[PDB]
């Protein structure tokens, strides 16, 4: 399918920045979940980034550490993550859902195997956190097989060989990394560096979605403002979930004003 | 793009955060420069000999082989500076952290041998050092933590997870992705991504350099087989490393063993786990079915580590080293044995190594074979816990 | 009659019952005849090496001498097996116990590190081991307590007059006084009746043997002074004695000031005592107008004692060598200084002798001066405490 | 003066041995410490030995060792143990008395002084119990300048030439020690060796009395049988002290009957 390729032509229409959320599938339970992805969409969502509960979630800050334990503590599997994705997408056919994996589930019974489960579910693109592009053969190979997105990370650090590689390697969207660390709202990642963004455009990469540390609108039209395609935010939105475990509805109305307030700063 | 192979056949890789790349590319230039820079080499070796007390003895056991056909020797890395054989890669890793003009040191430690070992070259060598060590062996290895404290290190507990060595290793590489401009990491062991497990391979290989020259030296020819335990396998990879082409010697290492391999409660992935991709490197490691990664046990926290070096998983998948694991039990066992019997007090990792050549002695009394057991460190740490073990049994 | 003069000038003697002087003839008779004797000497030999790891190194401080005139070199005793100098003079008096044909052990400890040294001799040559320690080390010292019983040793803890190291002599001497037929006193300083203050000295004399040749080899030539914490005198007599001879070289001694001088709780009897009679000797001591034996105090229990080696005494008194005295906050001073810049964790007995150097160089920091400190073992037995005390004094 | 001389030759006139008790002085304290030894002589003490306490008393075992330290509580000095002895000597002319002396109390302000002392309180012999006849020149000089008899000791382990020595150096009484290790009533010694005691003889020196372990009148009696002159107890006498240190009157009357019992064993 083409659901990146056709968000994105819609959105440079309406000269719109994607605003698209993080959370962890089965955080805090598989139903709450779902209702929390439908809220999301409801509120503004263009497209979803959502993550599979793993062990040991080495690119991860406590705030996302802490969903993925939740959804273990609802004993939500990647299985159970699959059943979720199909149903996503049975209600939603067009919204582009990006997966986060670690690595090891994505090896687990084989890379294959995992890319045409995410085709048979309707997955548009799947981010491995801790393979480098350096050792993304296996895995770019099989997305593509399968007909999934493999997205690249675009580092502050980046050189001009990556550059070419991300630009090449990868499909749907570039990752546009903030700064270094791992994620978490507290810690405020840069303006999209404008170099490297322009550099992708010479290379003819994937539209950038910048990520980590996006927290507040400000920070969404920021990104736009600096060449970036759109932007993810996934602390801030599980802090909301985090912070409402016992008052299910203010979840729900409270994420919904965050993503509605996210999505009309992506607006220029 | 890489200098040297990230790769023992299948296993290991550089398995990281793309942010992370450029980290361990400058480490593998910095070490192949230093590699070849004789005054890095003097420094290096002036730091092992006169800081650290290199060479380290090879003790002939007196009493423990009495009445049987073994022959056993003991490299006594316990006597180096630190307690552990930990220390002499730590120097090295701290010069080549000085090569980069890093000032920062971040380190894990599971028994606190590596952290009390960062600590002591930082102080030496004027840099700034943080150790996460995990909160359950805060507990039971806490001389280790007074020892790392006095001398200036941070220690950071870590709670999340089995509050062991993993999860000490999965915070200070969560700090590094962060904090690689100023600080580097003093990994511990011969794991994580490329080049880590070459490094610590090459600045542990006096070990067994040494020992083949002192058997030499003692018995005029090479060991039948040389044991050492193996937790992310840098004592068992620097013992092994220089009789590799020895196709003669034996190279048996010990994983933990636990409550026994049957009850899921142990430390032997290489054996025991089955392949996988985590904290950098593809590795065989425990896990669940749904390729979760299993949390680890053993009575010794240096070993309580769900996965293992890539060399050694290569090493055994061509049948070059042999693999095996000892419970707490024999471990225990060990300990005793040659504190009452030979006047040593191992640590409870080694006593794992030790448990081993006393089975290979034991099993077949008239086998003739000469052993060397790596004696990676002294159990000073081990005592409290070992004393509250041998108590609460009734002895 | 003996072989060997029993008197350093008017000190030492032999001041024991009437009951124990054929045990001590015996004693002299088999040093004598072992010191002539190749096999013996090898035996020694070959302990001291492959088993305890000497020679130990010496090492160059690198930073805490930066902007003075002061070289400040190491020797490390604090790398022998068992983490001090201890362990060598117990090696020569296990074998001489050997030689004798007796199969039990009595020692004395304070810090714990001849109670551990003694221990480890008796597993390692087959002799059985009590050991007294004054109730109150047993406490402030308590790894070694559990070293000791991990070795198979009995550790009896003493709870007569001040529960410290003198008390502990006092015990291990009235044991022996009944048991001599079976049991050597393996005495663990250079003090007590003739031939223990000669013996301990020559099983000592490497320390200073090795020191000269080590700083001979680095600098060309001899250190303008050896300095070394005494209690009773054991690591100090074996850093002084090979340099006796060369005049050049001073001889500095650092007896424990405690909470100082002048508040009488000290241990420095040598210099703040006056001559009596005591465990055997004829030496200076901290008694009271009437001649009953004063307690003394340490923060550091191996040099928390009321007496002094009689060569030490001989020594101060012909102007060979000093005597100086340091204060538990010096010393506390000296032991985190050494652990911050240094990277090293010295025992609180060596401690002094570190922090006399310390103001040997900071009074005089344009004075061009090469000193060696003889670090005669390790902290790992003070972690504990300084911890409470650093604690308690809210830092 | 001549006082174990006169008695030596009384006791051999009427065919009896010497019963010795020890004791510490000003245990339990001064006043009753005089007391007890009033009682130890009427109760037919032929001599005494008595102890200055002694911070550290190397040849004691606990029982003694718990003597010094009740005087010590009672703040006993060796200067008042010397007001006690010349209060003794005074009531009692004849009575031989020897002190059992750690080195150090004897060296403390001079050795001549302390010898000089003890003849001025009329004290018949001192003991130093951490003094060998090797190490005892000065002190067996003092002793003679100042007509106190200095005493040595036979022990088990005695060869020729120790024999020689205590013969001739020694005067008073020879101590025959029973047995190696420290003084205390549980460690019961051997019989007087006889080789021993026949070699003391033969080289002319001081009478025999032996001592340690020696609590019973079958003991007193074995001595005298062996050819021992004398026995002297200790620990013995020691323990009825501190048993009865809240009952003094019991005290008395329980030492009397000891002491009578064990001068009754040495009537041959
Ligand atoms: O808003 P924040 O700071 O929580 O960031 C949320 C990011 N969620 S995500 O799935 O895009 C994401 C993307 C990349 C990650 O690691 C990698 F860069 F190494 F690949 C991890 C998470
Ligand atoms: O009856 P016991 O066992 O208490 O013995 C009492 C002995 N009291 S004493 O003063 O004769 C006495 C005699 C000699 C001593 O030591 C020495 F032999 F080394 F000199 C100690 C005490
Ligand atoms: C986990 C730690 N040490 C492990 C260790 C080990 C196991 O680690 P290697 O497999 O890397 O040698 C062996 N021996 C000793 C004395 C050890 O301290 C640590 O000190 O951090
Ligand atoms: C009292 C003891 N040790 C004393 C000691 C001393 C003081 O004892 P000498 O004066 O005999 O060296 C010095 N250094 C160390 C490390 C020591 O352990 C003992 O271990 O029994
Ligand atoms: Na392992
Ligand atoms: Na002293």
């Amino acid at each position: 399918m083409e659901r990146y390729e056709n968000l994105f032509a819609q959105l440079n229409d309406r000269r719109e920045g994607a605003f698209v959320p993080f959370v962890t599938l089965g955080d805090p339970g598989i139903e709450q979940s779902l209702k929390i992805i439908d809220t999301l969409i409801d509120a503004g969502a263009d497209a979803l980034e959502l993550g599979v509960p793993f062990s040991d979630p080495l690119a991860d800050g406590p705030t996302i550490q802490n969903a993925n334990l939740r959804a273990f503590a609802a004993g939500v599997t990647p299985a159970q993550c699959f059943e979720m994705l199909a149903l996503i997408r049975e209600k939603h056919p067009t919204i582009p859902i990006g997966l986060l994996m670690y690595a090891n589930l994505v090896f687990n019974n084989g890379i294959d195997a995992f890319y045409a489960r995410c085709e048979q579910v309707g997955v548009d693109s799947v981010l491995v956190a801790d393979v480098p592009v350096e050792e993304s053969a296996p895995f770019r190979q099989a997305a593509l097989r399968h007909n999934i997105a493999p997205i690249f990370i675009c580092p502050p650090n980046a050189d001009d060989d990556l550059l070419r590689q991300v630009a090449s390697y990868g499909r749907g969207y570039t990752y546009l990394l903030s700064r270094s660390g791992v994620t978490g709202a507290e810690n405020r990642g840069a303006l999209p560096l404008h170099h490297l963004i322009e550099k992708l455009k010479e290379y003819h990469a994937a539209p950038a979605l910048q990520g980590f540390g996006i927290s507040s609108p400000e920070q969404v039209s920021a990104a736009v403002r600096a060449g970036a395609a759109g932007a993810i935010s996934g602390s801030a939105i599980v802090k909301i979930i985090e912070k409402n475990l016992a008052s299910p509805k203010q979840m729900l109305a409270e994420l919904r004003s965050f993503v509605s307030a996210m999505k009309a700063a992506s607006r220029a | 793009t890489t200098l040297l192979n990230p790769y023992f056949g299948e296993f290991g890789g550089m398995y990281v955060p793309q942010i992370l790349m450029p980290a361990l590319n400058q480490l593998e230039e910095a070490f192949v420069s230093a590699q070849k820079d004789p005054e890095f080499q003097a420094q290096f070796a002036d730091l092992l000999k006169n800081y650290a007390g290199r060479p380290t003895a090879l003790t002939k056991c007196q009493n423990i082989t009495a009445g049987t056909r073994t022959t056993l020797y003991l490299k006594r890395e316990d006597l180096l500076h630190g307690g552990a054989h930990k220390t002499n890669q730590v120097l090295g890793q701290a010069l080549l952290a000085k090569r980069m003009g890093k000032s920062e040191i971040i380190a894990e430690t599971g028994a606190g041998q590596h952290g009390v070992a960062s600590a002591l070259a930082s102080a030496l060598l004027g840099l700034k050092c943080r150790i996460y060590m995990g909160a359950k062996d805060v507990e039971r290895q806490s001389p280790n933590v007074f020892r790392m404290r006095l001398m200036g290190a941070e220690v950071i507990p870590v709670h999340s997870g089995s509050a062991t060595l993993k999860d000490a290793c999965n915070e200070a590489l969560r700090d590094w992705s962060g904090s690689y401009e100023t600080a580097h990491y003093m990994l511990g062991t011969a794991a994580g991504p490329h080049p880590y497990p070459t490094i610590v391979r090459e600045f542990q290989r006096m070990i067994g350099e040494e020992t083949k020259a002192q058997i030499l030296d003692k018995e005029g020819r090479l060991p039948d087989a040389v044991i050492a335990c193996v937790g992310g396998g840098s004592n068992a990879i620097g013992m092994f490393a220089d009789f590799i082409n020895d196709t003669s010697v034996g190279l048996i290492g010990v994983e933990p063993g636990g409550h026994g391999i049957e009850t899921g409660e142990h430390g032997a992935p290489l054996k025991h786990g089955r392949v996988g991709i985590y904290f950098g490197m593809k590795a065989p490691m425990m896990q669940t079915a749904d390729g979760q990664i299993e949390e680890s046990y053993s009575i010794s926290a240096g070993l309580d580590f769900p996965s293992v070096g890539p060399q050694h998983a290569y090493l055994n998948s061509i049948g070059r080293a042999d693999y095996v694991s000892i419970t707490d039990d024999e471990a225990l066992e060990a300990f005793k044995t040659l504190c009452r019997h030979e006047g040593i007090i191992p640590a409870l990792e080694s006593s794992h190594a030790l448990a081993h050549a006393l089975k290979m002695m034991r099993e077949q009394p008239e086998k003739e074979q000469l052993l060397v057991v790596n004696l990676s460190g002294r159990g000073d740490k081990d005592i409290f816990t070992v004393h509250d073990i041998l108590k609460a049994r009734g002895e």
